[PDB]
């Protein structure tokens, strides 16, 4: 019955300290040694440290010194904190039980210095309209955006088959994405298509006639 | 099940305890000798309703669960009983759960006054293993 | 610190198939070895605890051998659901190190890619910038190539590549292929090509356009 959650700021300046918390149910923590484990871009797990009955720690060479884990007995939750961050601390932390049995659902914290900034959306369609077979592949590419995620779907949900939205990817600090739709010769132009972006985190929405 | 020295010293190298966290197999091998005579079905009752369990003498009170201690904490998750069998599997597993605190080997008593600082791997010389 | 390497980097298999994966440590970890599963967007499950040892509640198909520094996983008749990332873990010293990982894969017929080139949008030029957009959708295998030539020069910087997981309508993958350039620069030049080498034809498939004779 026990069960791990990990907690805190999923954005963190550079130089700046990362903070996380674990919070255990179902069992004291007390009654199990605690681990943080983080996962890198490229499936790279690194083995943080953990913390033992005793008190005492154990952390990984290549972050020694600016980490430190710790546990409140009362609140039942145990911390992380990694000092002096950079860009290549951004990954996915998770806590864990030292013997791996119980995992928590792993939180994202990214390091990066940029601010909220809402994307622009651009229309991507065929050279000067030109349709060649039965079908025809539209885009719509999203840039500059900053932070995850964007929401983004055709004619506002009527136009779901044939899709394929792909993973952003960082690009001077911001990020982009794009999307293809693909439909039938038959279908466009004779029915507009368009691409819709929500980003959540400056409260936007555009739509983009292809 | 009572143990022969180099019986023991072939099973613990095949469980893991050899190098173990820096640990020479001597270490446990002198461990179990001086904590239980390299019998498994050890036993020894405490003043504080605790009992220690197995060829590794491992308490009820923080290790182990066997039903019946107070203040149990079961660090290794697993029931005492599992701790008495011929097969060290167990006993093996949670005691290379409790040397990775901080403490080390300097959990058992019998190891700090018998065997820390000696020449543990006399244990296993002569042995073929 | 200890390192382990896993092998091979992908496999991909057909379920009810049986497979091994290996991971091999630079120092020997006698028994110390564990092995995870972790599926897409999931956190990692421990399968088989000191090399050989089985953990209740884990399927009987999963099961570990080896010693020292040669270990394997060994899964009886993949099923549908064991698809995902696979990593062994040792314990012997610290730190802990994780190998690299296997991916388990689905394994389906080859299929090309399907291309499309498209050039940057009326609205990102009156910004300043220049994006050249290239989709590869629904190919297999995953391994493909893709080099982008401007004016006939191959051209490697201000390209940005994303790939999306295996398909879970029809196992394929998808890859989107994006050269950004600022106004001025694309506007200096005249043809911009996207070409994909993939295993379905010895041919690179060649998608281009000229921006001043479309």
């Amino acid at each position: 019955e026990v069960q791990l959650q990990e907690s805190g700021p999923s954005l963190v300046k550079p130089s700046q300290t990362l903070s996380l918390t674990c919070s255990v149910t179902g069992d004291s923590v007390t009654s199990d040694y605690w681990s943080w484990i983080r996962k890198f871009p490229g499936n790279k797990l690194e083995y943080m440290g953990y913390i033992s009955y005793s008190g005492s720690t154990y952390y990984h060479p290549s972050l020694k010194s600016r980490i430190s884990i710790t546990r409140d007995t009362s609140k039942n939750q145990y911390y992380l904190q990694l000092n002096s961050v950079t860009t290549e601390d951004t990954a996915t932390y998770y806590c864990a039980s030292w013997g791996g049995d119980v995992w928590g659902a792993g939180t994202t914290v990214t390091v990066s210095s940029a601010k909220t900034t809402a994307p622009s959306v651009y229309p991507l369609a065929p050279v000067c309209g030109d349709t060649t077979g039965s079908s025809v592949t539209l885009g719509c590419l999203v840039k500059g955006y900053f932070p995850e995620p964007v929401t983004l779907t055709w004619n506002s949900g009527s136009l779901s088959s044939g899709v394929h939205t792909f993973p952003a990817v960082l690009q001077s600090d911001l990020y982009t994405l794009s999307s293809s739709v693909t439909v039938t010769s038959s279908t466009w132009p004779s029915q507009s298509i368009t691409c819709n972006v929500a980003h959540p985190a400056s409260s936007t929405k555009v739509d983009k006639k292809i | 099940k009572v143990f022969g020295r180099c019986e023991l010293a072939a099973a613990m190298k095949r469980h893991g305890l050899d190098n173990y966290r820096g640990y020479s197999l001597g270490n446990w091998v002198c461990a179990a000798k001086f904590e239980s005579n390299f019998n498994t079905q050890a036993t020894n009752r405490n003043t504080d309703g605790s009992t220690d369990y197995g060829i590794l003498q491992i308490n009820s009170r923080w290790w182990c669960n066997d039903g019946r201690t107070p203040g149990s904490r079961n660090l290794c998750n697993i029931p005492c009983s599992a701790l008495l069998s011929s097969d060290i599997t167990a006993s093996v597993n949670c005691a290379a759960k409790i040397v990775s605190d901080g403490n080390g080997m300097n959990a058992w008593v019998a190891w700090r006054n018998r065997c820390k600082g000696t020449d543990v791997q006399a244990w296993i010389r002569g042995c073929r293993l | 610190d200890i390192v382990l390497t896993q092998s091979p980097a992908t496999l991909s298999v057909t379920p009810g198939d049986s497979v091994s994966l290996s991971c091999r440590a630079s120092q020997s970890i006698s028994n110390n070895l564990h092995w995870y599963q972790q599926k897409s967007h999931e956190s990692p499950r421990l399968l088989i605890k000191y090399a050989s040892q089985s953990i209740s509640g884990i399927p009987s198909r999963f099961s570990g051998s080896g010693s020292g520094t040669d270990f394997t996983l060994s899964i009886n008749s993949v099923e549908t659901e064991d698809f995902g990332m696979y990593f062994c873990q040792q314990s012997n010293s610290w730190p802990y190190t994780f190998g690299g990982g296997t991916k388990l894969e689905i394994k389906r017929a080859d299929a090309a890619p399907t291309v499309s080139i498209f050039p940057p949008s009326s609205e990102q030029l009156t910004s300043g910038g220049a994006s050249v957009v290239c989709f590869l959708n629904n190919f297999y295998p995953k391994d493909i190539n893709v080099k982008w030539k401007i004016d006939g020069s191959e051209r490697q910087n201000g390209v940005l590549n994303s790939w999306t997981d295996q398909d879970s309508k029809d196992s394929t993958y998808s890859m989107s292929s994006t050269l950004t350039l600022t106004k001025d620069e694309y506007e200096r030049h005249n043809s911009y090509t996207c070409e994909a080498t993939h295993k379905t034809s010895t041919s690179p498939i060649v998608k281009s356009f000229n921006r001043n004779e479309c």
